[PDB]
């Protein structure tokens, strides 16, 4: 019966609740950040040929 | 979630507390600054139960920090650790209980505790949920002795289903620097017993004493005594903040160590401990390790654990073993030493593997057990305060801030049945 | 923070794990 | 295990397991911490360094009599 | 943020507590004319002026000038409070009467002014300390009508008699034992401690140890300083087991009316044999029960303890003090009241005393003070007792107190009191 | 004093002397000892420096095996990391050095 | 398995003990730092016996250093192989006993003894199987011979089953160092016999003569005598620690020796010796071995074998010989010396052989046997207790301990009684 949104909130290391979907969305936000060298299309890439 | 508060009274409460944090936060990786230098994921995991944090990511302990008199708290803002505890929660008077049990809890205690109340509310609001409330007090000062009950009251009033901890120093005849030390132990020890869940019993001269023989340092200072002590405390609670094989919080400590709701006084010890000139002679294994708690010099209490017979035992394994092993050793001493044990319970050990040892240690075990041998503490106590009182020495400071004789004369009845009663059980048969 | 540990699919954990053995069997080598 | 390895990771390409005797903190002085047949009534010593390993592994059979 | 206020009065007070403010000043590196040339311990008993030099919290009162105009003419005239030295014109001359009737009512409402200025300024005020010399005119008079005052004015607040009694066998003045006892019938029920400080005591001292065969009185004054200094050195020093002025009574004074005590001293020696000796914790806390070294003359022998409130300051270790008054129940010749099981108030200091440029004493890392309440203290009642009624039997020299405004029968009260607090005494002493 | 720092010890204990010396390991130490206070061995010996003739033989013996070249390149960086003037490098230092590389 | 525990006591039996664990260390190949560096592969299969293993590959001996002056242990330790000793077990007393028996055992070692049984129960109770004691002390001093067979007592009603042995250093008339010497070897004998399990007597005068006629060293010390005590402690054991032809533990020795319970006093002695300019004329084989270690002169006691009838002899052999040539020449001198061997016993002896000979020898055998020429020994003692009994010289010190004659003349009968009852079995005929 754990319950979220429990006032303030720590970090997403501690496991306080919440943290297995916070954990899950920022792993996957670097993983589209490496799909963005997968193909050439960073930004970082335009500004350094650049 | 099961996060509990900690709040301290009086100089040797505050010194516990102090090394108590110093142990914890040097356990959990925390620069003195507030931030985490940690290395393991571990230590993070489970902050939440001792550490609230604040904007920019740093940690604070929730501790509340009590007195009536601002020398000792001045004393421990400037050292070491000093700056991790929320400025605001350092609540204290400008006077002093001057060693008075009814001037801590009846004229300046009780007007002042109004704002740590508030505090205490606003820490308890604020964390997630609230397992229990663990103390630090002496029986034989002013402030404490007052300050702590009166505010065990208070919370046990609104907190009915909480759990409460009193790491509480008795006084002791031998090392006794206060003359009016039994009569602040009697009064404060008629409120305990009524209120707390679970009292810590300590004695100063039981730490001297382990500190001459097992350590065999030559200058013992109240340093050590306080680091021993933290360590202790820290034992307790290794089991809920790490994982292990059989975790057990403190609400299970409780179920399996109380039989009856008045036997709640319990004596601590830890191991293992080791001189330097003898550390790498030792050998660390499980059944050196059970000798030396099992050793009666190794409790950190006067109470001879030989003179009467436990009711139940304890222990918390720190550290990495196996189960097998441990269960073996529980029962071969439950085997060899029946005569010390009550026999109309089967089976009165309790054991516990937490899977992450002390830094520093491979190995390390805190016992906790409940046994009549703590009655003759209460017993010399109270032959020093009725022979006092008999002829009402140094009585009307406490009657003259409203109290009488006969509120004395209640506490006298209120301890000497309960040992009455506590003594019963160690003839009662099956 | 680096966390280069997700880039590869391994435990963050495994920085100083690999660190102590090294660390541990050189404290022998020089015990002994 | 943990996140990310497999159960099988811990084989050779012949499918074989690693063994690492001295490891092992439970299995130190037991039968499987050396090469002894089990039932060795040996005292196998406790603690490890880095010149009683080789006399204690008895890889290969005591020379006759 | 904790305050005392120390009043000086009579001649004995005056000239003891010029010998306390120079140790002081020595202590907090205060300069003679109050400036420092480079936290807040001397906050206790100075006060900061917005700018540069400290100013002392004590008013010195006085009938005659000779003392005060010492001070006024000396090299501590820019240390003390301009105003501060109130002053009369006529002596008190040995006469009780003259004191607390003639010349001191005219005086104490300038001095209470004063007091009431220096009150409000401070925030935190623990107490006072009160310096006079019973055998005296001016000391006893004057001092029985500021503790009068004082009681009123402001009630709860702990007042500490540092009070000088007349020798037994030798004595400077004759009719002392008359104003004596009448002073004594004022402090009993005004003042919170009172503590025993004869001279004939601290002449022994001075032989025995320090080997001073002709001392003058700033010798006496000077030992009289350090012990003051002890007291209150765990209230601006912070110490292992501090205690406050506040707790005292608690831990001192079983029953209100019994509130005497004598203090003892030790080490005292000097710089040369100091060499051959170690001066251990377990040692120096024998010399302190040795019943020669009381300040009091008084035989602790002859009588039980009912408390000690005794204090080591410098490096001693806790658990030394422990061991050392493990000994002492030990000992048979020391013995304790039946119902009082536990008597030490033990505290512990981590400064050393200071030493004075060219004084008598040596520095060294270890010292000890006590205050203790004992039974025997009935005897310098009793003592005095007989030398009042020898004289007072045939009526000597009482046509000079009768014709100041006091009337006869008033030594009829002062006698029965004293008979009152010896019954007190032997009436607590028995066992039950 | 209470510890004699001051009487220059004697290097047998008496097995009864009952003074300190100022050697005295406070109990926080004991409670929680460095480490490897159980080896014999106290790690003040990894902060002093050795040269790479020594250093090389230790890591062969531990079983960490680089060809030369390697070695040297190893070894400079440890000693870039160390930033002293010695060419002597810390062993603690040297193991960081390669904990950086292997990559 | 089947360990022992040592136990040394005494100026005399820490000397003795001094030495024993540098012959033993050598043997296994143990630095006196306790780390192992044999050669052999069966050098580590038995070090459990003696030696108790510790976390960082050190070895640590499981022996008890008691006295009750604390300069001997004081000197031991600062000498070569002092570092392996425990330095727990080092117990000691305060005042010393001054060769008075009855402060030694009555006054003194009472309350110490309290400490000294706590850390031997512990040893025993660590090992496995546990398998006997062995005790070093002198029975002509005070605390060796006092605190010593208190000990023996102590712990025999506490283990009835477990066999133990005792290595004691009798008075001798003509190498006499104390004049109260008579007195306490009285007493001390008195107890030994009724709990000792096997006893083996030591003159210091007979050292001094085996070492002339034999070793012919013109400066001979106590290094030289206590060499050579514990070159036969070792022998006894060896084939415990060593497999061999036909291993006899020390329960092996037991039984064959003792005929009845009481007579368990020994005659002990050690081939070859050989002085060091005719170590390469001699030959060492099983004819030079077996006529060395009969002779009278090689008995490590003053006490004369052909004085006396052999009631049973034992002789442990080892390094590596046909089994049989051992069994023959025990029967070539059997035959040869029928008067001098018991005739209602018939083949009265017993061979044991180990296969690991002393290091620096190839052959070597120790002899221990039972006769009735002990006599003499415990006869001269007694003459000289009556004579110095009948004046009551020198008793006050023994009666100001709580001792009273009754026990004197109790302790002179029994060793009358001792002896009686020995040497009709010398007259007794089949
Ligand atoms: N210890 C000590 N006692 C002193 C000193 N000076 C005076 N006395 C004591 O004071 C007593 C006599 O009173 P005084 O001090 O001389 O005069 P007073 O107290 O000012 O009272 P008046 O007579 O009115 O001036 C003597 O018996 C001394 O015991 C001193 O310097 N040191
Ligand atoms: N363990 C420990 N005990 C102390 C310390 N300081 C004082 N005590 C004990 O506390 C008792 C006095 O309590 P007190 O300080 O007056 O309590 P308070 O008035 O509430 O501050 C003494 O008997 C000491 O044994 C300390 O630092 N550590
Ligand atoms: N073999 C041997 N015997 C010794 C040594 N030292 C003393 N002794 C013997 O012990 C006897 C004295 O015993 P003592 O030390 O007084 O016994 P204690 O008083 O109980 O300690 C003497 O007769 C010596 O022959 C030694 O180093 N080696
Ligand atoms: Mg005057």
């Amino acid at each position: 019966m754990h319950n979220y949104n429990v006032d303030r909130k720590y970090q997403y290391n501690c496991r306080i609740g919440n943290w297995s979907e916070e954990w899950e969305l920022d792993e996957y936000k670097m993983k589209e950040y490496l799909k963005n060298k997968e193909k050439q299309k960073l930004v970082s890439t335009d500004k350094e040929d650049r | 979630m099961r996060e509990i508060v900690h709040i301290q009274g009086g100089q040797c409460g505050n010194q516990i507390g102090a090394k108590f944090w110093e142990v914890i936060s040097d356990e959990h990786g925390i620069d003195p600054t507030g931030t985490y230098h940690g290395d393991s994921d571990l230590q993070l995991e489970r902050i939440n139960v001792y550490y609230n944090e604040a904007t920019g990511g740093r940690y604070v302990p929730r501790a509340i920090l009590m007195d009536l008199e601002p020398g000792t708290m001045d004393s421990v803002r400037a050292g070491p650790f000093g700056q991790l505890f929320r400025p605001d929660n350092f609540v204290f008077g400008q006077t002093g209980a001057g060693n008075n049990w009814a001037k801590g809890h009846y004229t300046e205690g009780a007007e002042l505790i109004d704002s740590v109340l508030d505090v205490v509310r606003k820490e308890a609001e604020g964390c997630d949920c609230l397992q229990g409330f663990q103390i630090t007090h002496s029986l034989g000062g002013g402030t404490g002795s007052g300050m702590g009950t009166l505010l065990i009251s208070k919370v046990r009033e609104e907190y009915p289903d909480r759990i409460m901890e009193t790491f509480s120093v008795v006084p002791s005849p031998k090392v006794s620097d206060t003359v009016v030390e039994p009569y602040n132990a009697t009064l404060s020890v008629h409120q305990l017993v009524e209120n707390a869940d679970e009292c810590m019993v300590i004695d100063n001269e039981a730490l001297y004493d382990i500190c001459f023989r097992t350590l065999k340092l030559t200058t013992p200072t109240y340093g050590d005594l306080n680091h021993l002590v933290s360590a202790a405390m820290s034992g307790v609670t290794c089991c809920l903040r790490f994982p292990g094989q059989l975790n057990s919080d403190l609400r299970k400590l409780a179920v399996n160590l109380i039989p009856f709701p008045r036997l709640h006084f319990f004596m601590i010890g830890f191991a293992p401990l080791t001189s330097r000139g003898s550390q790498q002679y030792r050998a660390l294994t499980v059944p050196e390790l059970t000798q030396q708690m099992f050793d009666a010099k190794n409790m950190m209490c006067a109470a001879d654990p030989r003179h009467g017979r436990y009711l139940t035992a304890s222990a918390l394994f720190r550290g990495r073993m196996s189960t097998k092993e441990v269960d073996e050793q529980m029962l071969n001493v439950q085997n060899k030493n029946s005569s010390y044990f009550v026999e109309w319970i089967p089976n009165n050990i309790k054991s516990s593997i937490c899977d992450i040892p002390p830094k520093g240690l491979k190995m390390a075990v805190t016992f906790v057990g409940n046994s009549t041998a703590i009655q003759e503490m209460f017993k010399r106590v109270a032959e020093q305060f009725t022979a006092m009182f008999r002829r009402k020495a140094f009585l009307h400071w406490y009657t003259g801030e409203g109290m009488d004789e006969m509120e004395f004369t209640e506490a006298e009845s209120n301890m000497n049945d309960l040992v009455s009663e506590y003594q019963q059980y160690q003839d009662a048969t099956a | 923070t680096q966390r280069q540990f997700i880039a590869n699919d391994t435990y963050f954990n495994q920085q100083h794990y690999q660190r102590h053995e090294i660390e541990d069997a050189l404290a022998r080598e020089l015990q002994r | 295990g943990e996140f990310g390895t497999k159960p099988t990771d811990k084989l050779n390409e012949y499918g074989n397991e690693i063994i690492n005797k001295h490891e092992d903190p439970l299995k130190m002085g037991t039968t499987k911490s050396t090469f002894h047949i089990p039932n060795y009534t040996g005292f196998i010593p406790a603690a490890r360094t880095v010149k009683s390993l080789e006399h204690a592994a008895a890889l290969n059979s005591r020379i006759d009599k | 943020m904790r305050e005392v206020i120390s009043i000086h009065v009579g001649q004995g007070g005056i000239q003891v507590g010029n010998a306390c403010w120079e140790l002081f000043c020595l202590e907090h590196g205060i300069q003679p004319d109050g400036q420092m040339p480079s936290d807040d311990a001397f906050n206790t008993f100075f006060s900061e002026t917005g700018a540069g030099k400290h100013v002392p919290r004590a008013v010195f009162l006085d009938l005659e000038p000779t003392v005060i105009d010492e001070v006024r003419t000396g090299t501590y005239r820019q240390l003390f409070h301009p105003e501060q030295l109130i002053s009369g014109k006529e002596d008190a001359a040995n006469n009780f009467a003259r004191g607390h009737y003639t010349i001191g009512k005219e005086i104490v409402d300038l001095c209470l002014d004063r007091i009431r200025k220096l009150a409000d300024n401070c925030t935190g005020l623990q107490g006072f300390l009160v310096f006079n010399s019973v055998g005296g005119g001016t000391g006893s008079g004057l001092g029985s009508l500021l503790l009068e005052r004082l009681s009123v004015d402001y009630g709860k607040k702990s007042k500490l008699g540092f009070t000088i009694y007349p020798s037994p066998q030798v004595s400077t003045a004759v009719v002392e034992p008359y104003n004596s006892i009448l002073s004594t019938h004022s402090l009993l029920e005004h003042t919170d401690v009172a503590v025993m400080l004869d001279n004939e005591a601290i002449y022994d001292i001075c032989r025995r140890n320090l080997d001073i065969e002709r001392p003058t009185y700033t010798n006496l004054n000077r030992l009289i300083a350090q012990v003051i200094s002890s007291l209150t050195a765990s209230l601006r020093f912070d110490g292992a087991l501090n205690v406050d002025i506040t707790e005292f009574q608690t831990n001192l004074v079983p029953y209100p009316r019994i509130h005497f005590m004598l203090s003892s001293y030790a080490p005292i020696i000097s710089a040369e044999k100091a060499y051959h000796e170690q001066l251990s914790v377990a040692e120096i806390t024998n010399s302190a029960f040795e019943p020669a070294n009381m300040m009091a003359k008084c035989d602790p022998r002859h009588g039980k303890y009912m408390a000690c409130s005794m204090m080591y300051r410098g490096d001693v270790v806790p658990k030394d003090v422990n061991a050392s008054i493990a000994t002492i129940k030990t000992k048979r010749t020391i013995q304790f009241v039946d119902w009082c099981p536990t008597g030490f108030k033990v505290g512990i200091n981590y400064q050393p005393p200071t030493v004075v440029p060219g004084g008598d004493l040596a520095k060294v890392m270890r010292a000890v003070c006590m205050i203790s309440n004992s039974t025997a203290i009935a005897e310098v009642f009793s003592r005095l007792d007989h030398k009042f009624d020898l004289m007072y039997a045939k009526r000597a020299f009482v046509h000079w107190y009768v014709g100041e405004g006091m009337e006869e029968g008033e030594f009829s009260e002062a006698r029965e009191d004293l008979a009152a607090l010896e019954k007190d005494y032997e009436e607590v002493g028995i066992e039950t | 004093p209470t510890i004699r720092n001051d009487i220059q010890k004697p290097l047998m204990k008496s097995i009864a002397d009952p003074n300190n010396y100022g050697d005295e390991k406070p109990a926080v130490n004991l409670l929680f000892p460095k480490k490897y206070d159980y080896m014999g061995v106290e790690q003040d010996d990894f902060k002093i420096k050795r040269h790479k003739y020594e250093i090389k033989d230790i890591f062969e013996k531990i079983g960490y095996k680089y060809k030369i070249g390697k070695f040297e390149g190893i070894f400079k960086r440890a000693q870039e990391i160390e930033n002293s003037t010695d060419n002597k490098v810390s062993c603690s230092s040297f193991l960081q050095a390669i904990q950086e590389m292997d990559h």
